[PDB]
Formats: structure tokens, C-alpha cells, sequence
């Protein structure tokens, strides 16, 4: 290597963060007598998104009827009282579209992507398909083969698992930490049409739905549509309200023939709805993300202390050089999963599983939960600034076309009651303080009982006793 | 639990385990 | 036993040998400490009729009776010309020329007309003497406490489970490992899920008897008699 | 300091209203000469909700539809910001 | 039934539902059948 590096030598040019505001059109938002809500916002263009999002997930399952949600989601698309299956699909055709639904552990929808001219036939279908859809035995009988390879796929992706695991271990007692399609025995054998239909009446009501439109679409047309189709949901009972419970612990699937290990630590949250989520989302965002790519250029305190081991030539004066050969850490992410109860924030962790019996994985969580404890004890401006810069791009950078503009607005009514302005968001987001951001940090993470989940050779990566020892120092 | 010559499984004779 | 018929019409007995053993020797050679010294010579003898018994394999007998049962293995593919799947046989198959069974898997349905009165002793003790130790509770089997130590490695034993097949090797491993979470608490499976004497299949010995052989086969054949 | 903006309590069944708010105090002791207090209650604002409560107060008595209000807790009380005037 | 002259739903169901193949199926010792 003849060739020099200047770049240690010259003074380079540090770009500086500024942000862009458009102005985008107000959220308008309605709401019939019986609760149900109707949200839209409008923007210049030839398409539009209309959806309908519903507030009940799977996290209302005790386990006898687990996956109810996602059978109940497969059941809509089988035919109604007027239309058939193939009726439904003749009728999309012809618009040229497609009904996607989507089941989450506290959301539902089904939106249409249509042109402005079929925004009222595209609303009928999903009233028709909500409302007075006909949900038989013989057709339940004829889906459960179907749902079972959907248990076999989902249940080879491995993201997907280690998350069902941490939810699994972190919230066990209570709907919210099932498995969305449910245990196998149950899709099979015991999900039944008196199940389904318990489901729907209880949890498919007024005050619980509302319907989304995005894009070129017109709210007066909108809320007379839903008027017309959704004026007669039932105000039933209200959504439950329950203590859920955060255990601590470790779940740990063991498979040596994989070729890398995935690792998730995470620590109990609050909730979406709590004044602390603006300061978690900018926790998350401090802790930073981090590519094999990059090599070197971690951006962040957290990724760049796991990362520097791995380059250190760790020369010592009584020791022997300990300089890994390469860097083995595939990526590390932050991530706050909330819910309306409760939260997980953490990282997740993708390396090689390393030479058995090694130390990589231990210096990785060493170096992890030290940096976890500094920040709760002292956070830089710099740093500080660098992440609400980050969260607010990447707040902006989620509002993508008008399926997510429309998929935003149905999960922030669904949550907090109605969209936050985005200025209005930004506006509490110049007004958080260091020494807040350090006390919600010391909080949640420092001498508290966090949740594992392993999926890889767990050979080296150590179990939950050492982690626990991990989150406190002595010198504090 | 084997199986006999003809490959197919009897069935196991009554058994009650020895008292103490 | 599974195999008796087989035996019977090779002229061999139907009882298993487990009945039949005998003491041939005074002293116990080479004696092997750490014995108390008298008890170093092997003069007195404590047995239980639940040991091993593997030096007794290097026996004329013992290969007749494979030999037999391989003749009539071969005679069959011979026949019929599915060679292939009849040396492909799960050593638990009653025509396996190396099939063994433990004493228990068929005391209860055993003839005992011909047995003498100190060989229904011995069924009966079989019998007890398997229930006394509750291996039968821990949802295991006889050849699963059959396990390699770290150092004065039974060598036999180390290859008799690498020829098992993978997924049998794999409940092995898994009901040990049970059995191990069990004993943490020193607790039992449910009293419906014992192990009948009849399931506890000895499926490990066979593979166990072929290794022995084969590393006596060397020896018996030697390339000179100072040969390594 | 930054707490939530004032909002507006009203219960369903009884058909109730009223303003509220997070009120900080602090012990009693010399004031400031050059210095005339910022809008603490609702902090970072013009100023403007209490024309947005003076303005909302006739439709609130008049009877309102706020079934599409979260509620506060299992009470029967509902809370309506006072970021902007309420019309319905 | 004809989407703009195709019968898109016949060749849904001829082309769009392709056979899954699963795990083998591993023969079971008789001596493993115990629960
Ligand atoms: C490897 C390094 C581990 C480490 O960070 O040790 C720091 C070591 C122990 O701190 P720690 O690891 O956080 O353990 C605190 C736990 O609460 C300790 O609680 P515990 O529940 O883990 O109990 C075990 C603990 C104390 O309990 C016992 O050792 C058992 C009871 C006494 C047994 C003998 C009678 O053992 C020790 O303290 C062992 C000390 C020897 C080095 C480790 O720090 C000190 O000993 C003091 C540091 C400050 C003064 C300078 C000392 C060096 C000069
Ligand atoms: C107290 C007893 C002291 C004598 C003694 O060793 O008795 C045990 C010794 C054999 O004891 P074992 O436990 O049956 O040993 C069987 C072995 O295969 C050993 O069987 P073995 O009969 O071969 O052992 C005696 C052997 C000499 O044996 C040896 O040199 C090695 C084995 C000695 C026995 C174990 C250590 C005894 C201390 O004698 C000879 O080699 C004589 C010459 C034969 C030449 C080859 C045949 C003609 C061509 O002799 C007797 O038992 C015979 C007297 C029995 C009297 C009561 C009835
Ligand atoms: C009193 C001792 C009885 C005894 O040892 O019986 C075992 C013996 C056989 O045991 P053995 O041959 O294994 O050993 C004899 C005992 N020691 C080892 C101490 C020498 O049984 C008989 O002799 C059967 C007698 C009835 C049938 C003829």
C-alpha cells in the first residue's frame, strides 16, 4: 500500500443538517353519531388510496381462539350476502385495483388504490366485505389448509420469529405476546365459526373504525359514503382495558446450522400515548442504525463502540495482541415497538455466530449495555442534535406515496384520536431538553430487567444472569 | 415396541408396575 | 422374544441370554483397582444381573447364530432379489442378524415351562429390578443412560452413536434432555406416560455388538504377528 | 419545562364541561423587575386558548356530539384540545 | 367474467396456484411411535 492517505492530513468541509417544510393540506376529520371516524387528506394528483383501518389486532386472544384475527382477515375475502368471492374479484378487475388487508398485533385494514372515479364503488366493496360478509363452516373447513402454509412460510422468516419470541417472552399471559396466526393445533382444529363471529361483534363497533381516504379524494363524497354504509355500526362496549404485565427473561431458540445469529435486547416502555414518546422515538433514533457496508463509519456513540473492537489492534503491555480478523457484525438496528399499554425499546443485533466458544457476541453485549448505561448517565449536544435532525427526517421519510400517507393517518387516528400536524409534531420536537432525554434514558434502561430473544448459536451468546449484571455499574 | 417377524405391532400385554 | 421364531427354527433356544449366565473363573484378571485388595482379586463377586457382559460376545456361539440369521437374510434376497433393502434393515427388526433384547421386553409374555426355579427368580428380578430404578418415570430408555465419559472413553460406545441414524440420534439426545430438566426438580412424567417394559427397546445394543466386532476383526487377521 | 397544552373536560352521561390545565407553582419569594412572565400554562403559544375557550364555551353548554373524543381512563370524561376553535 | 376479453380468473387458477413442496416425510422407527 504505497499510495498515501491525504485524508488524514487535509481539513475537510462538514455539511450541516437543514430541513425542508412543505406546507401539505390539513387532515380534515369527522365522526358520525356512532362514533366512527372518517379522515382524509387531500393532495393534487389522479389516484387515491381508501382504506378502512380497524382497532382490534390480535392482542384481545386468550389463547383459545389465537389467530381468530388472521382467520377472520382470510373469511372477509370468501363472499358476502350479495357479492361471491368471484363477484368481489370481477368487481376489482374492472377497476383495475387490488384489496390488500393487513393484520397486526393492534391494527386491521383494507385499503384500495383506485382512481378518483372509483373511490365510491371501491368504499361499497369494503362496507359490503366488513359488514355483510357471510362467514359459513364449509368455507372455514376450505381455508384451513391454506392458513397452515402461511403458518409454515411466516414461520421461516427469521426476523419474524425472533420478534413473535420477544414478544412471546416479554408479555406472556396476555393476547399481546401470541403469535398473530396462532398455534398450529388451533388453525387446524379449534378456530371455529362461533369464535369468528364472537370476534366480529364484539370488536368490530363504530368508535372503533374509521375509514381513510388519501389523495385526489374529496372528504364531503367521503363522509356521505360513510354515512351511508357506516352509520349503522353498533357503539358497543368499550375497547378493553387490562393491565399488561412486562417479565423480564430470555427466549432462546437454539440452531447451530445457521449461518448468523440473530440477537434482540429490548427494555419496558411506555406506551404510544404517553408524553415520553417523543422522547423514546428520539432515543431510538440516538442509538443509531448501522451497516456492514459502512466498515468504519458508524455515526453513532452506540454502533461505533461494537464496532471498533473488531478493528482495535488491542495491544496491551502484559498481553499478547488480540486483533479479530474481520468484522463479523452483519448490521445493528434501534427500535421501539409501542402499543397503546406498553412499549419495547431496544437493538437488534445480526453477526456471525463466530468460532465456538469465542468472545465476540460477549464483547458485543459488553460494549452494547456499556453504552446503554452512558447515555443514561450523559448525552452530548452534538449527538443530541444529530438525533432530532434524524428523527425528524425519517418521520418525514415514511410519508412515501399515498398508501403510507394513508396508512399514517389511519394508525395516528386509531392511536392518539386524530393526526398530529406534522408541524405541530416538529414544534414539541425543538422543545425537548438534554437533561429530559437523559432522565426518560436512565429511567427505562439503567438496573432494569430486560427481555432476550436468540435465534442462531446460542454456543456463544451469553445467557440472560450476565445481562442482568450488565445493566449497572459499580462506580455507577 | 419392536415389531414381529411379519413387521407388524402386537399389542402389550397388561402390566402393573412392582410395589414398594 | 420378537426373534424367537427365527431362533427356533435355526435350532437355537427361544429364552434370551440374559438366563444361561454363569460364573466360569475364580480370579478376576487383570485386577483392576481401585478394589480393596481382597476384593482386587475378584474371589467374591457382587453382581445385580444388569451388567454389561460385552467379553462374552468373543464367543463361537454368538457368530453362529449371526451367521445363520445373516444366511437366512442373504438366502431371501437371493430369492426374491431385494438384496439391497434386506441388508438395509433397521437393527431393531426382529431379522437383523445382530437384533438384540433386554431381559424385560419379554418377561411377561415368556413361556416359563422350561425355565428352571433360579431362571424365574431371575425374570422376576429383571422385572422389579428395572422398577426399582425409575428410569421408566423419566420418560427414558435403558440405552439412553448408556453414555461416553470424558476421559477413559469407552470407544465402542463413542462409535456405537454415530452409526445411529440422525433422527434417532436426535431423540436420544432430546430425551436425555428432558430428563434432565426433569431432574432438576427430581420429578416424574405423568403416571399414564411410563415407559411399558415392553417399549424399552434395547436400540443401541446391536450397534454396540457390530462395532465390537469389527474392531476384533483386525486382531484375528493380523499382517504379522508384530504388527500394530 | 413542558407539560401539555390546557384541554377541556367533558363528561357524557351528566353533560358537564370545564377548562383545565397543568398549573406549575414554585415557593413564594422576590420577583423579577425586568421580567413580565411568559404563557406558562400553555407554553410556546400566542396565547390564543382562551379565545378558543371563550369562543367554544357556547357550543359546549349547547350540547355536544364527542363520541369521537378519546376519553380519559374508565371515567366518563372526555378531553377536547383547545388548539383551535371548536365549531363541530 | 371475461376481464377485457380474458378469462383472467381460469388462468388465475391454472397458472397462479403453482404446487408447494414441503419437507420429507421421515419414516418412523416402530419403536419411537410412544408418544
Ligand atoms: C471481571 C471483573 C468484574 C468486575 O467488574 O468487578 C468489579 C468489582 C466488583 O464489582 P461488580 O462486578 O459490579 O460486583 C458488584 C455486585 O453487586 C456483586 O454482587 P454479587 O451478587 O455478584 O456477589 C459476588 C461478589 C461478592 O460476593 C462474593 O464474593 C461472595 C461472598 C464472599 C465470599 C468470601 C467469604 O463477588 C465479588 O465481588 C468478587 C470480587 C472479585 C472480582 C470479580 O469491583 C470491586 O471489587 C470494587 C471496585 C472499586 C475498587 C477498586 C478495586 C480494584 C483495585
Ligand atoms: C488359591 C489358588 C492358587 C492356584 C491358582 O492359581 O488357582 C486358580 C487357577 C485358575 O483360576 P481361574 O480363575 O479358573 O483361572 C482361569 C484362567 O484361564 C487360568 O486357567 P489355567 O488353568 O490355565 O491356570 C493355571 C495355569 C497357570 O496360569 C497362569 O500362569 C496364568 C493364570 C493364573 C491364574 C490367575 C492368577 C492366580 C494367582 O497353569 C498352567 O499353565 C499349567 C501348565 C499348562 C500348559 C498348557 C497345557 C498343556 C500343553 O487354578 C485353578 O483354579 C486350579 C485349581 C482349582 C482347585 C479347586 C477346584
Ligand atoms: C445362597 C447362594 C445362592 C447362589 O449363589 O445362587 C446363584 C447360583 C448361580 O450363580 P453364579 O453361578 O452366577 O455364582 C454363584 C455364586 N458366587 C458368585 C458367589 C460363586 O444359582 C444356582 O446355583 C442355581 C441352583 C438351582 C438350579 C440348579
Amino acid at each position: 500500500m504505497t499510495t498515501p492517505s491525504l485524508s488524514s492530513i487535509l481539513r475537510h468541509t462538514r455539511p450541516i443538517f437543514k430541513e425542508t417544510l412543505r406546507a401539505a393540506r390539513p387532515t380534515l376529520q369527522n365522526a358520525l353519531p356512532n362514533g366512527f371516524r372518517i379522515a382524509s387528506e387531500s393532495k393534487d394528483g389522479d389516484t387515491c388510496t381508501v382504506g378502512v383501518w380497524i382497532d382490534a389486532g390480535s392482542r384481545w386472544e386468550t389463547e383459545k381462539n389465537n389467530g381468530v384475527a388472521h382467520f377472520l382477515e382470510h373469511m372477509n375475502f370468501k363472499g358476502t350476502g350479495k357479492r361471491s368471492r368471484q363477484d368481489i374479484e370481477f368487481g376489482m378487475e374492472k377497476m383495475g385495483a387490488h384489496l390488500n388487508a393487513y393484520t397486526s398485533r393492534e391494527h386491521t385494514c383494507y385499503y384500495v388504490k383506485c382512481f378518483k372515479k372509483d373511490v365510491p364503488e371501491a368504499v361499497d366493496i369494503l362496507a359490503d366485505i366488513l359488514l355483510n360478509s357471510k362467514r359459513t363452516e364449509q368455507d372455514l373447513d376450505a381455508e384451513r389448509q391454506t392458513i397452515v402454509q402461511e403458518k409454515e412460510d411466516v414461520e421461516a422468516r427469521i426476523d419474524e420469529v425472533l420478534m413473535d419470541h420477544l414478544h412471546s417472552a416479554a408479555f406472556e399471559g396476555s393476547g399481546l405476546g401470541l403469535s398473530i396466526l396462532g398455534p398450529l393445533e388451533n388453525i387446524q382444529k379449534s378456530i371455529t365459526k362461533g369464535m369468528i363471529d364472537d370476534f366480529v361483534k364484539t370488536h368490530y363497533t363504530g368508535p372503533r373504525m374509521a375509514l381513510v381516504g388519501s389523495g385526489a379524494v374529496d372528504h364531503g363524497q367521503l363522509c356521505d359514503l360513510a354515512s351511508k354504509y357506516f352509520g349503522a355500526l353498533p357503539t358497543g362496549q368499550p375497547k378493553p382495558s387490562g393491565f399488561t404485565r412486562f417479565l423480564g427473561g430470555d427466549k432462546r431458540e437454539t440452531n447451530q446450522l445457521n449461518p448468523l445469529t440473530h440477537v434482540a435486547v429490548a427494555f419496558q416502555t411506555p406506551g404510544i400515548s404517553h408524553p415520553d414518546a417523543i422522547k423514546i422515538k428520539v432515543l431510538e433514533q440516538l442509538l443509531g442504525s448501522y451497516s456492514r457496508d459502512k466498515g468504519e463509519a458508524a455515526y453513532s456513540c452506540f454502533a461505533r463502540a461494537i464496532v471498533m473492537d473488531f478493528y482495535d489492534p488491542k495491544v496491551g503491555q502484559f498481553f499478547r495482541p488480540n486483533k479479530a480478523g474481520h468484522n463479523p457484525i452483519h448490521s445493528l438496528n434501534a427500535f421501539w415497538a409501542p402499543y397503546s399499554d406498553v412499549g419495547l425499546l431496544g437493538f437488534y443485533a445480526i453477526a456471525e455466530p463466530g468460532k465456538s466458544y469465542g468472545h465476540e457476541w460477549e464483547n458485543i453485549l459488553h460494549y452494547a449495555m456499556r453504552e446503554l448505561i452512558r447515555v443514561s448517565r450523559n448525552i452530548s449536544e452534538e449527538e443530541f442534535e444529530r438525533a432530532k435532525n434524524q428523527l425528524k427526517l425519517q418521520t418525514m421519510l415514511q410519508l412515501d406515496g399515498t398508501t403510507n400517507i394513508a396508512d399514517d393517518i389511519g394508525r395516528q387516528v386509531l392511536s392518539f384520536g386524530a393526526r398530529v400536524p406534522l408541524a405541530s409534531f416538529f414544534e414539541q420536537l425543538d422543545a425537548i431538553s438534554r437533561e429530559d432525554l437523559i432522565r426518560v434514558a436512565h429511567e427505562y434502561f439503567y438496573d432494569k430487567d430486560p427481555v432476550v430473544a436468540v435465534i442462531g448459536d446460542t454456543d456463544n451468546v451469553p445467557e440472560y444472569d450476565a445481562l442482568r449484571a450488565v445493566t449497572y455499574s459499580v462506580d455507577l | 415396541a419392536t415389531t414381529a417377524v411379519s413387521g407388524e405391532l402386537l399389542t402389550k400385554t397388561p402390566y402393573t408396575r412392582p410395589g414398594y | 422374544m420378537n426373534d424367537a421364531p427365527i431362533l427356533a427354527k435355526l435350532g437355537l433356544s427361544k429364552v434370551n441370554t440374559y438366563y444361561f449366565q454363569r460364573r466360569k473363573h475364580i480370579f478376576a484378571l487383570p485386577i483392576t483397582i481401585p478394589n480393596f485388595p481382597l476384593a482386587a482379586l475378584g474371589i467374591f463377586r457382587s453382581t445385580d444381573m444388569f451388567e454389561e457382559r460385552t467379553l462374552e460376545r468373543y464367543s463361537r456361539d454368538e457368530r453362529e447364530k449371526t451367521l445363520g440369521k445373516a444366511a437366512l437374510l442373504l438366502k431371501e434376497a437371493k430369492e426374491k432379489g431385494n438384496y439391497s433393502e434386506l441388508v438395509r434393515l433397521d437393527p431393531t427388526d426382529p431379522r437383523h442378524p445382530y437384533y438384540f433384547e433386554h431381559p424385560w421386553q419379554s418377561a411377561l409374555k415368556m413361556d416359563t415351562v422350561s425355565l428352571t426355579p433360579y431362571q424365574q427368580y431371575l425374570r422376576w428380578h429383571c422385572l422389579t429390578y428395572r422398577a426399582m430404578h425409575e428410569w421408566d418415570r423419566q420418560g427414558l430408555l435403558y440405552d439412553d443412560l448408556m453414555q461416553p465419559k470424558a476421559l477413559a472413553t469407552d470407544p465402542f460406545l463413542e462409535e456405537a452413536i454415530l452409526r445411529l441414524p440422525y433422527n434417532q440420534r436426535v431423540e436420544r439426545e432430546r430425551r436425555l434432555s428432558r430428563a434432565y430438566d426433569l431432574a432438576l426438580r427430581r420429578e416424574y412424567l405423568p403416571d399414564e406416560d411410563c415407559i411399558h417394559p415392553e417399549d424399552d427397546v434395547a436400540y443401541l445394543h446391536p450397534y454396540y455388538h457390530m462395532v465390537v466386532d469389527e474392531h476384533r476383526e483386525q486382531h484375528e487377521n493380523p499382517v504379522d504377528v508384530y504388527s500394530r | 419545562m413542558n407539560h401539555e397544552r390546557p384541554w377541556v373536560f367533558l363528561n357524557k352521561v351528566t353533560g358537564k364541561w370545564g377548562a383545565c390545565g397543568w398549573q406549575p407553582f414554585w415557593k413564594a419569594t422576590s420577583q423579577s423587575l425586568n421580567y413580565i412572565p411568559d404563557n406558562f400554562i400553555a407554553l410556546r403559544t400566542n396565547g390564543s386558548w382562551v379565545r378558543n375557550l371563550w369562543q367554544s364555551s357556547k357550543v359546549l353548554d349547547r350540547g355536544l356530539n364527542a363520541s369521537g373524543y378519546p376519553t380519559v381512563g374508565t371515567t366518563d370524561w372526555v378531553r377536547i384540545p383547545l388548539d383551535a376553535p371548536l365549531e363541530a | 367474467n371475461a376481464v377485457g376479453g380474458l378469462a383472467t380468473s381460469q388462468i388465475r387458477d391454472l397458472v397462479g396456484n403453482p404446487a408447494k413442496s414441503g419437507k420429507p416425510v421421515v419414516k418412523m422407527p416402530p419403536y419411537l411411535k410412544p408418544s
